[PDB]
DNA sequence: ACAGGATGTATATATCTGACACGTGCCTGGAGAC
């Protein structure tokens, strides 16, 4: 029916009302105590108070790290920017790495903003322009005005446009017969289609065909409108959608990635503050998820430190699996998870723990529950073996495999020989090592 | 983007499961009769009516008196008309729609009284074909 | 379109049971690795799960790059097969991550449902109106059939499609409207004044009858990385063959995946995934490796297969040593299919289906000796003896390759032992690690 | 006014000094550290003097012993209208520009240049517009009736003054600003009608307006060099200005400081982590400071004998020996349990949360025994703890579930030590199965 | 002091009349020249 892909029986922390945590509930089976920091962390971000709140989610391989985060994710809601990210995804070759990382900062603090539009529209009945006493003069356009007449629902309006309008009309193709739409926050033009009020079988080019538009030709309506710091930073940076010559050659060439000045967003703050202010804005901080951060090297985690230290970022949220290694970038230093001394000081370390086998039982049970697969007791207990023998992901890879070789015998419960026959047909990490152990011509 | 009659349709299921039979009951070469229960529920359909161009007129107690006496004429004297739109008791008591059989009822479920003098107006003497009752 | 290595191979040679048989569709041999490569291709084509690793291993010259050639054959038609290998990912302006990306994207297809209509029929007037300096076009056509007769309106497109393959007044074309092409089917008027500024010798059709318009649906099927690169930007079409498409931003890619979501909410279009496979995977980096362990997480995450041929060996960017090269967490989330060494009877039949596939004739001594040199030294080399074999023959005008023929290609190229123990016999000749070489013979 | 969530070093305000530069115990946010306090303010009032150009002052310490706070303290008691550039060391290593460009422009980005001019604008309050049209249109008349709440007055308008009034709308009851030379009309909102909301101005209609302007030195460089736009300060492709552009902005300020149209504000350059840099920045830093239009450099690191970074051999803070010959400089120290205390207290007041004695002394011991920051990080986990229970106040009890739940750096590595088995190391081994 | 049956409320509809609106034909007083 569906698709399912390693995830997605989370569904959130499973709570209680108070904090505490039920053993089976929300798809997490254990974790107690890190599923209870991560509420503490969830009802953190919603008090919204906080800046620059930095925590790190330590552990082994296969012990529930990544889908705590994306637990927090979906118990924060849709409202609430979550920006995921993988550590070597900082390493562009258009920017360097600070700008990509003060980038994924600002992208995870949103905006929530009611605007208002001016909007003329309807349905064209007339489109004649005035030509200009000296075409060639060299200065000035060819026109001078063009009459243009509207027509909606109890309503009729003529409109007498520059040519800046009529460029950006005519660049629409906008003939006779067409219903417009006028937005003059910024001379935005749309051609919605050809109007109903004529024939609509001697077409050859696919249109759609549009009923009259209800209500006055000038109109002023209110949208909700949600968007983020770096959006506004990049239209500024680059800007498009202006009528004028520098806007409108900016959507031809190709896009490119800038180091964005401290300049602009200073100013972005205080145009954002001042939205604020009026009591149209109100701001949404959110959750920046770093996944995989012993990729980073010293220079990122230095800058690091002072962008944490800034009055505008968000919650930090960030995963390690190394016991105590070397720093990337570097030769002698030594630290725990990957993780520079300094910024271990400004973190706050949770906890993850390995399972037992009636964890890994319930954990292989819900998955296969999830893929709708039928599997019974005794296939489950030496998947469950299986399981502690070798590894959690191996147990809980192997059930597709298992339910394919029991369909392919026109059969629906899961048995042990299917379990036996996936065994030999595919191998795991200890087996391929002890195989490529003992072999000829390295294997 | 302008708002798209598609994502209109698609986002209810009623109206979903609405645009399938009614196909099927344009190529049968038939008649329909729509019942309903608000304002808004008889004045976003027409919009999926000019979307399919459907021969439709709308009846309810809001219009004129004058408006019923024709509007009863034109159904049963033209044949090419398709879909009989109507509140739960502008019509449905004592007009004549024996030309049509298929009465469909979007959220008639009020009370069965009203309901039973509802097909009442439809499957009546001097109807020549079958009766096919659709309750949604 | 040539002969190629891989070019014998047309499936898996496999029953409904999912049992390989011992010489079917071009593989011989290798049946636990055959039957669990039939287990992933039922996996793909059920399209229920995503984002599963499965890790191909073994010796060098076993078929792990046939058995990948025969899951795409058998994989089937309008399903996406990327097939890169390992060092395609280092790009000068591309990250590793977003060429991954695209690799990643580049394997799941949208098939796209679409409605059109089709229009043919037989012309009787064209009129096209256009500006003084011929930017604004617009006109009339006046198409017809043996009933029928409509007079219809034109755009700048469809103009320009009437300009180019010039049609003149009673030449019979057929239209799509939702593709805008138009073909010329040929002239039924055989008209009688004509000028010569033509030369084409356009062929006689009848006119057509019956309805001049029909409905017709259609399906396509486009990656999801093409309809990436088109949004992108303004002229995305042409960077879909270009190749200029530079580190597409994150708020398309969500958007496009909404939009994806909800085609596939309204019935319009349904998901296809496909293939990745990696060859040569251990050349790749450890922030490739890091990125893949999250990238296979996702949704719209394909099935992905990787080849190697590495023991224990250093991994790429780290400075210690693997199985296979890779990384134990990656190790940890996939599944490995293990392929074993050739027996004599197993390259005695590849010999001769490659034999066969090369269009030689071989005698029976011919092909025992080359089993037996195919057995003493590596398969590919019997393999490519073939061929120059063969032309050894015909310069001889005898088109049967014999002995002496085998013989004399065993003479004339060399093994690699046979060239390694020749380079260490006279060593001084060649140049050294040091740069040393003895240039002169005396 | 500058959004802000709540910052790190929020409840700074500035150096705690008297008239005589002496540290008060506790003021303005700043507990302890005297001598450090008092050499920070010997150097803002260099700043302030402005006649001494290029010194390097240099401060060192322990992590977490107000080196930051320091920095923070002085940019907010240098004030408006100087400059002030913080910038990390890992900054500077770009793509598109060199190093000593980058340093360049960082340098030049603090120096100021102050210019005062004059303008005439008229505003006040629409009363009533009449516009006329012809049928050919060949010329507008019109007149506007605008007024403030002590003046009254009727104007005649031009063609062109008519046109921009059309555009951008103006009508009645509007209060509007406008500028007579450039042809600007700013709506500056609506007045106090019923029928976003402004007062009506006072005064004049005709006024004068004093315009005080701070232009950088980094500005005019960009806006002089031809090839480049304004907007290059904006998206950042400047591109490596060429040096002769320079000594023209050199001269040309000279001219203007000489004639007495213009006045040099230096500022303070702030470079924290200055331990991350290369040997060609500390070689152009060498040169860099000992130019006339040259700022005030505060380096704050660290570190102690360390490598430097370019080469192969280790030197004190991480720095060479001929740039620390450049420099004076500035030692902090490790914090007392009592000024512990007080910090904490200030940063809990900072975040408005209530404190009980014993949760403050608890505090104040396991801060101590760990690190200011945890403990400083710890009370607003803490405070969710209590609002989870539904009273107001923090408790020992919340500290003490927040100590169990969030781990310091030394627990952590305790568990690290314990079950290494379970973890990747550096040779990249890793034991993932439970059993055997 | 509590239970049980009355109205009260809400939140949509529905039909239907009441007291305003707007639109049109056509004459006599306003406009122009003197
Ligand atoms: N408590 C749990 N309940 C259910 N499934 C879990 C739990 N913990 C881990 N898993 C599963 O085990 C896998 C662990 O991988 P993940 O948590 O993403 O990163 P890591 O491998 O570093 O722990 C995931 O696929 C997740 O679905
Ligand atoms: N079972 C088989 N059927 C057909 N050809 C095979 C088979 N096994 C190996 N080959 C031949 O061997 C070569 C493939 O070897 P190779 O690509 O090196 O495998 P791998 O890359 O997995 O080591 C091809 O020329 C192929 O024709
Ligand atoms: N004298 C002080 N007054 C107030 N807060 C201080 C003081 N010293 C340190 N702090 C606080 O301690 C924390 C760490 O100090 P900081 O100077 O930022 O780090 P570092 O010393 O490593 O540069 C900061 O949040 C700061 O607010």
């Amino acid at each position: 029916v569906t698709r399912t892909a390693a995830h997605t029986h989370i569904k959130g922390l499973g709570l209680d009302e108070s904090g505490v945590a039920k053993r089976v509930e929300g798809g997490f089976v254990g974790q107690i105590e890190a599923r209870e920091a991560c509420g503490v962390i969830v009802d953190l971000i919603k008090a919204k108070k906080m800046s620059g709140r930095a925590i790190l989610l330590a552990g082994g391989p296969s012990t529930g790290k990544t889908a705590l985060a994306l637990a927090i994710s979906q118990e924060l809601g849709p409202k609430v920017p979550f920006c995921p990210l993988v550590g070597s995804e900082l390493y562009s070759v258009e920017v360097k790495k600070t700008e990509t990382l003060m980038e994924n900062f600002r992208r995870a603090i949103g905006l929530r903003i009611k605007e208002t539009k001016e909007v003329y529209e309807g349905e064209v009945t007339e489109l004649t322009p005035e030509d200009a006493e000296n075409p060639l003069g060299g200065y000035g356009k060819t026109i001078s005005h063009v009459i243009v007449g509207l027509k909606s629902a109890k309503g009729t309006k003529t409109l007498r446009l520059d040519p800046t309008i009529y460029e950006s009309i005519q660049r629409e193709k906008v003939s006779i017969g067409d219903v417009i739409y006028i937005e003059a926050n910024t001379g935005a033009v749309k051609r919605v289609g050809r109007s109903d009020a004529y024939a609509t079988e001697f077409d050859l080019e696919t249109e759609e065909y549009v009923p009259l538009p209800k209500g006055e030709v000038h109109k002023k309506k209110e949208i909700v409108q949600d968007v983020t710091l770096h959006d506004l930073d990049v239209a500024n940076a680059r800007p498009q959608g202006g009528q004028d010559v520098i806007s409108m050659m900016g959507q031809l060439l190709k896009p490119k990635k800038t180091e964005i000045t401290e300049k602009l967003r200073q100013e972005v703050n205080k145009v954002v503050a001042k939205y604020i202010d009026q009591g149209v804005a109100e701001l949404i901080p959110g959750v920046l998820f770093i996944d995989e951060v012993n990729m980073l090297d010293i220079e990122i985690f230095t800058y690091l430190n002072k962008a944490l230290e800034s009055n505008i970022a968000p919650v930090v949220v960030l995963a390690s699996n190394r016991g105590m290694t070397t720093v990337r970038g570097t030769e002698d230093v030594i630290s725990p998870h990957g993780v520079p001394p300094d910024l271990i000081d400004r973190l706050l370390i949770v906890r993850t723990l390995p399972y037992d086998k009636d964890e890994i039982r319930t954990i292989i049970e819900r998955r296969a529950t999830v893929e709708r697969l039928q599997v019974e007791s005794s296939a489950l207990d030496l998947l469950a073996t299986m399981g502690t023998e070798t590894s959690l992901r191996y147990a809980l890879q192997l059930l597709a495999p298992c339910g394919i070789l029991a369909q392919t015998s026109n059969r629906k419960e899961i048995v042990v020989n299917d379990v036996n026959e996936a065994k030999l047909l595919f191998l795991d990490a200890k087996r391929s090592t002890k195989i490529l152990e003992t072999s000829a011509n390295y294997l | 983007s302008m708002p798209s009659m598609d994502r209109f349709i698609t986002e209810s299921a009623k109206l979903r499961k609405l645009d399938e039979l009614l196909v099927k009951l344009k190529s049968e070469g038939h008649r329909v009769l729509i019942y309903f229960q608000m304002t808004k529920m008889m004045d976003l359909m027409e919009e999926y009516l000019t979307y399919r161009q459907y021969n439709h007129i709308r009846l309810d107690g809001s219009s004129k008196l004058e408006d019923r006496r024709d509007l009863v004429h034109d159904w049963q004297t033209n044949p090419e008309i398709f879909v009989f739109l109507l509140s739960t008791r502008a019509g449905g008591l004592g007009i004549n729609l024996t030309a049509a059989d298929t009465v469909i009822f979007y959220d008639s479920d009020w009370n069965p009284t009203i309901d039973s003098q509802a097909m009442d107006r439809a499957h009546r003497l001097g109807q020549t074909r079958q009766v096919t009752v659709y309750r949604l | 379109s040539l002969i190629a290595a891989h070019s014998h191979i047309t499936g898996l040679g496999l029953d409904e049971n999912l049992q390989p048989r011992p010489t079917s569709e071009g593989m011989v041999g290798q049946l636990q690795a055959r039957r669990a490569a039939g287990v992933i291709l039922k996996m793909v084509q059920n399209g229920t799960i995503a984002g599963r690793a499965v890790l191909v291993a073994g010796p060098p010259s076993t078929g792990k790059t046939a058995l990948a050639m025969g899951v795409s054959q058998s994989l089937g038609k309008d399903v996406p097969f990327t097939a890169i290998a390992g060092s395609e990912i280092f790009s000068l302006e591309l990250s590793k991550t977003e060429a991954l990306t695209q690799a990643f994207r580049k394997s799941i297809g949208i098939k796209i449902k679409e409605e059109t209509e089709l229009i043919e029929g037989e012309v009787v007037e064209i009129q096209i109106d256009r500006s003084i300096t011929g930017g604004h076009k617009q006109g009339k056509l006046t198409i017809k059939t043996t009933d029928m007769e409509t007079i219809y309106e034109l755009g700048n497109k469809m103009i320009d499609g009437l300009t180019k393959e010039k049609v003149l007044a009673g030449d019979v074309i057929s239209i799509d409207k939702a593709s805008g092409k138009i073909t010329k089917l040929g002239r039924s008027f055989a008209r009688s004044r004509d000028y010569d500024a033509m030369g084409a010798d356009t062929r006689f059709v009848q006119c057509p009858e019956g309805e001049l318009q029909k409905r017709k649906t259609v399906v396509h099927t486009v990656s999801l990385h093409e309809i990436d690169v088109i949004n992108s930007r303004t002229q995305g079409f042409l960077a879909l063959f270009t190749g200029d498409t530079g580190e597409i931003r994150s708020e398309v890619r969500d958007q496009i995946n909404t939009k994806v979501a909800e085609w596939k909410e309204e019935g319009k279009a349904e998901i296809v995934p496909g293939v990745l496979f990696i060859d040569e995977v251990h050349m790749l980096d450890i922030e490739c490796f890091s990125f893949i362990n999250r990238a296979l997480e996702d949704e719209f995450a394909p099935i992905v297969m990787m080849a190697t041929n590495r023991g224990v060996s250093k991994t790429r960017g780290t400075n210690y040593k693997s199985p296979h090269g890779l990384p134990l967490d990656l190790l940890d989330r996939s599944i490995i299919i293990t392929t074993k060494s050739y027996n004599e009877q197993e390259i005695k039949t590849i010999l001769s289906i490659r034999a066969q596939e090369e269009e030689v004739e071989l005698s029976s001594d011919a092909l025992d000796l080359l089993t037996k040199t195919g057995v003493e030294t590596s398969l590919r080399y019997s393999s490519n003896l073939i061929s120059v074999a063969q032309q050894i023959a015909m310069k001889r005008k005898n088109n049967t390759v014999e002995v002496e023929d085998v013989k004399r290609a065993y003479l004339l190229f060399l093994d690699s032992a046979r060239s390694v123990k020749y380079v260490q016999e006279n060593e001084s000749q060649y140049i050294d690690d040091q740069g040393n070489v003895q240039i002169s013979i005396a």
